[PDB]
């Protein structure tokens, strides 16, 4: 890992770690063994929404153009914001070093009905 | 410290995610997963379509959990039959029911037993290798097929029915079903719902796949989307994009390329609205189903208990195959556990089974058959947590607990031989080999007795 990334887990706790550029945040999460409740279930294949992440505004603006394939899975995600993206679709870049991504928590009991 | 003994009834997503949560958030807790089938994973194996392999990837995470030293698998054990819930409650500190929703919603209409009428989920288990469905042998010689209900399951069987057979060649779809699908003369599939477009139960991913299915064209009536535009523009995010895709497809003239594609299409799928199945119409010799009588309905009686009610006008639809995909319901498996026949679930307060200390539940048996795998996952974590929370607070049986030491001896006395996860791995390896030759991920073993012969059982 050449760049650093901060993950704000659902329990407030922060998990700092480094991942070499080119890797999706799912790669950063998986290989670094971060404990994020059921993160990346389909293993980054656009079949779930468990890798959902909330990026910083100053970084969201310059991320790869979101596809329909990603929006299709993102609509089914809870805790959706205006800076949400599927973590496994975002490959790290040099400008992302030290950024802070937040894993959506809040009240998702609403999705269970 | 105490070494928690937890039992999970059912090895599908809800059971494996509850166990996953328990193992992750308690370093000494042990989880034993019971399953009536010979193999694990439930609907991820038997439900998720074979042309949806990406979704079956959650199996890798369950396999990792099952491999944990604090987890054990016990297939070929039908709780409530081979072992009672009361007996599991004596052996463990906590028991979690995660046996999904097996029962199928009957149409309850004249002629629903005519040959050619199947449960959409029986058709699915057919091509997905569920043993009980391997001899379904549906007659696909007729041109039209009608699917009652507009959920994702409906789109799944409609998609499998219209997908060019060759495109399914290298999926883990049973060779038996693929063979039948090659001889199928089904070219028209109608998905009929009791309500309107704003009520479709499917997601945009599965719909998009349908709209772009090779060799097919969509049959949507623009009239079903009249004075419905402004309501779409105001819908919530999850709903909006879905509806806009339907409205677009139903009312916008396709580009030169798309039109050419449709003019070339040899198969078609469509959506019917405001029609409830009134009766399955028989063939001349009355030996099979030849069509279905649909009653025109109206939104009448709104509020919480909203429902569509027949106006009195009917419409007879020609069709040789009728698939019922109108949801399902769990079923009681033990007289020791309470049951809500109306909602079709085990009465519970956020996971805690009503009036039964130490008894919990998760998945479809807890919330109903309306959640995808991600929904089931986050729901199952909540149950695992409320259980750990009761443990910490001291609200679960104190002390000892023999767990499997007791149940093993018990099942032994009863002549029930359990299938361990490692036994499953020998079977798994076998199915994967059989998939080598034909270039498929695997070739599922369908014969119950052969699967057991393999394991030495
Ligand atoms: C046709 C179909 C297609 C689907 N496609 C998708 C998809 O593409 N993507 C998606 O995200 N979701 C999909 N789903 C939904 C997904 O399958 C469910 O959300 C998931 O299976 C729910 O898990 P569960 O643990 O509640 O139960 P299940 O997976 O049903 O598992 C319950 C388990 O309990 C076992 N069991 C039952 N009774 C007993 C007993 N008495 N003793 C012991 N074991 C018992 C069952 O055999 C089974 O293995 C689909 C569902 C269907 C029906
Ligand atoms: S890990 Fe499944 S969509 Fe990203």
């Amino acid at each position: 890992d050449k760049i650093t990334v901060h993950f704000i887990n659902r329990d407030g706790e922060t998990l700092t770690t480094k991942g070499k550029i080119g890797d999706s945040l799912l790669d950063v999460v998986v290989q670094n063994n971060l404990d994020i409740d059921g993160f990346g279930a389909c293993e980054g294949t656009l079949a779930c929404s468990t890798c959902h992440l909330i990026f910083e505004q100053h970084i969201f603006e310059k991320l790869e153009a979101i596809t329909d394939e990603e929006n299709d899975m993102l609509d089914l995600a809870y805790g959706l914001t205006d800076r949400s993206r599927l973590g496994c679709q975002i490959c790290l870049t040099k400008a992302m070093d030290n950024m802070t991504v937040r894993v959506p928590d809040a009240v998702s009991d609403a999705r269970e009905s | 410290e105490q070494t928690p003994q937890i039992c999970v009834v059912g090895s599908g997503p809800a059971g494996f995610y509850t166990a996953q949560h328990l193992l992750k958030h308690h370093s000494r807790a042990h989880v034993d997963i019971y399953e009536k089938q010979l193999v694990p994973f439930g609907l991820v194996r038997f439900g998720v379509a074979p042309d949806h392999p990406e979704v079956k990837n959650v199996i890798n995470t369950f396999t990792q959990t099952a491999r944990s030293d604090r987890c054990a698998f016990y297939g070929n054990v039908e709780v409530g039959r081979d072992v009672t819930v009361q007996e599991l409650q004596d052996a463990y500190h906590a028991v979690v029911l995660s046996y999904g929703a097996e029962d199928h919603q009957a149409l309850d209409i004249p002629g629903e037993e005519l040959p050619g009428v199947f449960s959409a989920r029986a058709f699915v288990g057919w091509y997905n290798g569920l043993p009980e469905n391997r001899e379904l042998a549906p007659d696909l010689s007729c041109d039209t097929a009608v699917i009652l209900g507009q959920g994702n399951v409906a789109l799944d069987v409609a998609r499998i029915l219209l997908t060019p057979p060759d495109h399914l060649e290298k999926t883990d779809i049973t060779e038996a079903a693929l063979g039948a699908l090659r001889q199928s003369r089904v070219k028209t599939v109608w998905i009929v719902g009791r309500r309107g477009p704003l009520q479709v139960a499917f997601t945009i991913k599965e719909l998009r796949e349908m709209i772009q299915l090779p060799g097919t064209r969509p049959m949507l009536d623009p009239a079903d989307f009249l004075g419905l535009q402004d309501r779409i523009k105001e819908a919530a995010r999850p709903r909006k994009r879905l509806m806009e895709l339907l409205l677009r497809t139903a009312t916008e003239k396709p580009g030169v390329e798309e039109a050419a594609r449709r003019a070339s299409a040899s198969r078609a799928w469509g959506l019917r609205f405001f029609r409830s199945p009134q009766q399955v119409l028989p063939s001349p010799d009355g030996r099979r189903a030849a069509g279905i009588r649909l009653a025109v309905t109206r939104l009448e009686g709104i509020g919480e208990a909203t429902r569509a009610v027949p106006t009195g006008d009917v419409e007879d639809l020609p069709c040789g195959l009728v698939l019922s995909s109108i949801g399902y319901k769990s079923r009681p498996i033990d007289p020791s556990v309470p049951f809500d026949p109306k909602l079709g679930v085990v009465p519970n307060m956020e996971g805690r089974v009503v009036d039964v200390p130490g008894l919990y539940c998760s998945g479809w048996v807890k919330r109903g058959p309306t959640g995808v795998i991600t929904t089931t996952m986050t729901d199952s974590f909540l149950t695992g947590q409320i259980l750990l929370q009761d443990l910490k607070a001291g609200h679960l049986p104190s002390g000892p607990r023999p767990g499997s030491a007791f149940i093993k001896a018990l099942l032994d006395s009863r002549g029930v031989w359990p299938v361990s996860f490692s036994d499953w791995e020998k079977l798994d390896a076998e199915e994967v080999s059989r998939g080598q030759a034909s270039g498929k991920p695997r070739e599922k073993l369908l014969d119950p007795q052969e699967m057991l012969r393999l394991l030495g059982h």
